[PDB]
RNA sequence: GAGGACCGAACCGACUAAUGUUGAAAAAUUAGCGGAUGACUUGUGGCUGGGGGUGAAAGGCCAAUCAAACCGGGAGAUAG
RNA sequence: CGCCGGAAGACCAAGGGUUCCUGUCCAACGUUAAUCGGGGCAGGGUGAGUCGACCCCUAAGGCGAGGCCGAAAGGCGUAGUCGAUGGGAAACAGGUUAAUAUUCCUGUACUUGGUGUUACUGCGAAGGGGGGACGGAGAAGGCUAUGUUGGCCGGGCGACGGUUGUCCCGGUUUAAGCGUGUAGGCUGGUUUUCCAGGCAAAUCCGGAAAAUCAAGGCUGAGGCGUGAUGACGAGGCACUACGGUGCUGAAGCAACAAAUGCCCUGCUUCCAGGAAAAGCCUCUAAGCAUCAGGUAACAUCAAAUCGUACCCCAAACCGACACAGGUGGUCAGGUAGAGAAUACCAAGGCGCUUGAGAGAACUCGGGUGAAGGAACUAGGCAAAAUGGUGCCGUAACUUCGGGAGAAGGCACGCUGAUAUGUAGGUGAGGUCCCUCGCGGAUGGAGCUGAAAUCAGUCGAAGAUACCAGCUGGCUGCAACUGUUUAUUAAAAACACAGCACUGUGCAAACACGAAAGUGGACGUAUACGGUGUGACGCCUGCCCGGUGCCGGAAGGUUAAUUG
RNA sequence: UUCCUUGUCGGGUAAGUUCCGACCUGCACGAAUGGCGUAAUGAUGGCCAGGCUGUCUCCACCCGAGACUCAGUGAAAUUG
RNA sequence: UUUAAUGUUUGAUGUUCUAACGUUGACCCGUAAUCCGGGUUGCGGACAGUGUCUGGUGGGUAGUUUGACUGGGGCGGUCUC
């Protein structure tokens, strides 16, 4: 649920937090953890290649199962957990043979529920099938783009995809951006939407709350000198030029996609 | 107040030492110039 | 050097514009 | 028993005034001043290199040097 | 006599390198003299199985066989191999030198290997599993370091009134190890049968089923016992080459208070969700199978090499100086106090390497001031004032938290009584139980001890010193805490939570790179980048002609090419 | 943000080019290079009052460190 | 002159295909290896992408220019006949 903090301090007045009482209060499953060191937005040349990144809390990577290729063996959800590396929540599932894995938690999934993957699985949320066995119109998530590669679409909190049509070897999906696309019908997808759909209702409340997430402050280009940004300079506040990125390219309207080899899979761009 | 030279013999050697000069092509150019000139101490070593 | 801070201080130096 | 909560030492800063101005000091002292569980502070190590870095953005900082560092060379540049 | 005493004392890391200690010298060095010195000269001094490095293991990062890429030089990177600021076996007390000591000596210990004998026996990894192994805050409870008082022991009977007592001074210390297993903390235990899991196997780990048991196990400060009939010990005595050296040696207890240390890597809670690898335990594979190998006891051997002096808030390091500067960690007594603030002291250490006079103007740093009280000035700048604890009391406005310590006011010492010291805290002896114990109940000796009320009393003054808010009214700007021109600008500037537009369908856009690649991100449109605005409230009107961007494609013009 | 300009009117003062309230003749405001408000906050700008005072009328005395004399050591800028 | 029928390119367009080429899909081996290479297969596929030439855009970056007279210079005016 979303709760509003009381204004007992200027830094608490506007904070809204999302509290889920049914997450796990404990340490995560140790065998499925890994090391995740930060970068500061710097590449192998030592140079800043993405700006406004740096700092934050230490985090551990949870090895999440995006492929779901353990076909035919049922699993039971053991608990729901907090993942620092993604906006959605993960679930820990135990297979009938004694293997534990992490999956993205769909909406409505709670501890004790039964999930299964493969061509013979039932049509209920949390189940993974190839998309030629999923009825048209269904709402799916964690969609594969190439068979056997692992899910890459609709992986964020509250997102999903719709299977709009099927024709021979391809299905037409409506992506969350409102964009039609064709994928091969042998790609798998999980039934249902991604949980934590109230993740967007939170309000950070203070400037230090965003430094906990590893985001350094942004300086407006219009507040620089001409040697720094194309927007800099002037006495008082002057703009008098068309907006551009710090490397000179026009923003606010110009289109940047140029990929001629995947253009055959785009039925219709977003609007 | 704090000055610019804060000694540390570990970083003095990992920066300017003999084995650091020898590790690159330009470092070995410096050592060849100091031998030609005739310097008694080639590097900051011991 | 060059200073003689009062030969750098430009209230003292730049007195007649 | 929360909090970029409160008062206040260590610690980090630098708002005012006086002294000093071939200084005790190439930026300090004295008396007051701000923050003081945090967007804090500090030790050791590492990475980014000059039209380049880094910059909560002052053309600020990059070894007392910065509207383009320092060293050597072109070089005895050119100088109505 | 004065000064520091959360240091101006003691111990280290970094850095320096002989400055350390003894004899001798005073030319130069020392902001003066020097018989002195961190100065000159000569000699001496640094002792380790356990402390540190080296060593085994890794982080960020480096290098990198092959490899991919690049005019050359080279770039990136796999297997690997390095790289601590982190993980990994083991020693304490006393004595001793002029100068080293957990290193030497005395006493008492512990750790890991090799070899050998004896006894029993399934051993084996580059592989599997466990473990190592981890956040912020908060609250205590149990302790100890440590301190105070009493008892005990040794000495004292006082330069001036008094001082054989409810008097004065000093001491009252003891370790690692080894034994026991306690306050606390976590966890259900045992056996059997089966199994799509753990790159193969597994008796190990994971999972499923049944029977049985109400307990078992893991961890753990402190205390107690021993170590220890020892050592140390106030003093006394005997010498002194006057610095010290030799000998002997009493008491060596209890109560109370108490940590920021320990149990505690615990427990509770929150969201921002909190290293890796080895040592270590265990399971098997290939292999070997009267062996080898493993477990235990005993005996024996080994534990190499390098550091070790001295200074380290400093005259020895960084600042050209014997320079009001800078410099990480550890230790942390008393009386008042909430306190590591502040005042006076202890242990300990110092008086800052020119002095002697005098007592002009002026400058610097302070004290007091008649009457007035901002008239000063750009401006109450600077000074003066306020200042503590407890209780009463407190407006507009408000986002309902605030404002607010609003404003303002009252009490405050000492002595006596309530009460020969109260409420509270701690808790002995004793008695009973049993679980005969590091136990439970009762009990209250002794110790410690606020706050208040009544009564009296002194001063001009009782928050007496040090320490320690000035307050209120109207208004501009920026919501706020932050950041910024090291070294003349701290702000109304930058940031910010929030808002909007816009790009991006994943080999993403985008950025760094002749490239390979890398970041974005081990993310996936509730995500990511760019741009502007800037909490919140009420809102954000008209113009697409110009420049830009987006869509269109009929027609006009239009390159290489062809010829 | 307003040149003319110390606009005019009201308030506060004995006296107010600043301040506060209004008016609108906006040289030359105005709606995310946001408009108008706003509790709390600020070493933020302006103005007013109480207390307090050597800031001042208008200075006087005292306490120390220099300045002065003696002994010792011993500079610098500058200069036909 | 118009027209078609004929065989061909040769162009244009379109649709199929696979064998170049791509693969930051899966699996197997070198191998103790998320690099690389080889192999088997899937999906794309003569497209994409790279070279040479070419039109456009291009303060992202660079080199430069921005007159003289003048009762100081700028502003204004003038500069030859
Ligand atoms: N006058 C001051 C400050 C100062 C230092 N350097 C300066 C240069 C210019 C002006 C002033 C200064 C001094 O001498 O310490
Ligand atoms: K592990
Ligand atoms: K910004
Ligand atoms: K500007
Ligand atoms: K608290
Ligand atoms: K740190
Ligand atoms: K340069
Ligand atoms: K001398
Ligand atoms: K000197
Ligand atoms: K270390
Ligand atoms: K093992
Ligand atoms: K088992
Ligand atoms: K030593
Ligand atoms: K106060
Ligand atoms: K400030
Ligand atoms: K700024
Ligand atoms: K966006
Ligand atoms: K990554
Ligand atoms: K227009
Ligand atoms: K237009
Ligand atoms: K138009
Ligand atoms: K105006
Ligand atoms: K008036
Ligand atoms: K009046
Ligand atoms: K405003
Ligand atoms: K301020
Ligand atoms: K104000
Ligand atoms: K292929
Ligand atoms: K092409
Ligand atoms: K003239
Ligand atoms: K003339
Ligand atoms: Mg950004
Ligand atoms: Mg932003
Ligand atoms: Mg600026
Ligand atoms: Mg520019
Ligand atoms: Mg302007
Ligand atoms: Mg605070
Ligand atoms: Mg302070
Ligand atoms: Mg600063
Ligand atoms: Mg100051
Ligand atoms: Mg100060
Ligand atoms: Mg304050
Ligand atoms: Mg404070
Ligand atoms: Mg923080
Ligand atoms: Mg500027
Ligand atoms: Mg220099
Ligand atoms: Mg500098
Ligand atoms: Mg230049
Ligand atoms: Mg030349
Ligand atoms: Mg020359
Ligand atoms: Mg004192
Ligand atoms: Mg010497
Ligand atoms: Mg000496
Ligand atoms: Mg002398
Ligand atoms: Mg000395
Ligand atoms: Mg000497
Ligand atoms: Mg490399
Ligand atoms: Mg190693
Ligand atoms: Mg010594
Ligand atoms: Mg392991
Ligand atoms: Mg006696
Ligand atoms: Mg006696
Ligand atoms: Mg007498
Ligand atoms: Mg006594
Ligand atoms: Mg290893
Ligand atoms: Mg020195
Ligand atoms: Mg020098
Ligand atoms: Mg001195
Ligand atoms: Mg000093
Ligand atoms: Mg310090
Ligand atoms: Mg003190
Ligand atoms: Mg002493
Ligand atoms: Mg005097
Ligand atoms: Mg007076
Ligand atoms: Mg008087
Ligand atoms: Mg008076
Ligand atoms: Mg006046
Ligand atoms: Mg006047
Ligand atoms: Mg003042
Ligand atoms: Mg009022
Ligand atoms: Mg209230
Ligand atoms: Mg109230
Ligand atoms: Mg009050
Ligand atoms: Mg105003
Ligand atoms: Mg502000
Ligand atoms: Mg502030
Ligand atoms: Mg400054
Ligand atoms: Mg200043
Ligand atoms: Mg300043
Ligand atoms: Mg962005
Ligand atoms: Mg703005
Ligand atoms: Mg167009
Ligand atoms: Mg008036
Ligand atoms: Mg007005
Ligand atoms: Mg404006
Ligand atoms: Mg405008
Ligand atoms: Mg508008
Ligand atoms: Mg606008
Ligand atoms: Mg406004
Ligand atoms: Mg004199
Ligand atoms: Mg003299
Ligand atoms: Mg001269
Ligand atoms: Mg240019
Ligand atoms: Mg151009
Ligand atoms: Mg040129
Ligand atoms: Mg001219
Ligand atoms: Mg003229």
């Amino acid at each position: 649920a979303v709760v509003k903090c009381k204004p007992t301090s200027p830094g608490r007045r506007h904070v809204v937090k999302v509290v889920n009482p049914e997450l796990h209060k404990g340490k995560p499953f140790a065998p499925l953890l890994e090391k995740n060191s930060k970068s500061g937005g710097r590449n192998n040349n030592g140079r800043i290649t993405t700006r406004h990144i740096g700092g934050g809390h230490k985090q551990a990577y949870r090895i999440v199962d995006f492929k779901r290729n353990k076909d035919g063996i049922p699993a039971v959800v053991e608990r729901l957990e907090y993942d620092p590396n993604r906006s959605a929540n993960i679930a820990l599932v135990l297979y009938k043979d004694g293997e534990r894995r992490y999956i993205l938690a769909p909406k409505g999934l709670k501890a004790g529920d039964q999930i299964q993957s493969g061509v013979d699985a039932a049509i209920k949320p949390g189940n993974t099938l190839p998309m030629r066995n999923i009825p048209v119109g269904s709402t799916v998530h964690n969609v594969e783009m190439k068979p056997g590669k692992g899910g890459q679409l609709a992986r964020s909190a509250g997102t999903y995809v719709q299977i709009v049509a099927r024709d021979g070897a391809y299905v037409t999906l409506r992506l969350r951006s409102g964009e039609m696309r064709k994928v091969e019908a042998d790609c798998r997808a999980t039934l249902g939407e991604v949980g934590n759909a109230e993740h967007m209702l939170r309000v950070l409340g203070k400037a230090g709350a965003a430094r906990w997430r590893g985001v350094r402050p942004t300086v407006r280009g219009t507040a620089m000198n001409p040697v720094d940004h194309p927007h800099g300079g002037g006495e008082g506040r002057n703009f008098g030029k068309h907006p551009v990125t710090p490397w000179g390219v026009q923003t606010k309207g110009k289109k940047t996609r140029s990929n001629k080899r995947t253009d055959k899979f785009i039925v219709r761009r977003r609007s | 107040m704090k000055r610019t030279f804060q000694p540390s013999v570990l970083k003095r050697n990992r920066s300017h030492g003999f084995r650091a000069r020898m590790a690159t092509k330009n470092g070995r150019q410096v050592l060849a110039r100091r031998r030609a000139k005739g310097r008694a101490r080639l590097t900051v070593s011991k | 050097v060059t200073s003689k801070w009062f030969n750098i201080d430009n209230k003292i130096v730049d007195h007649f514009p």
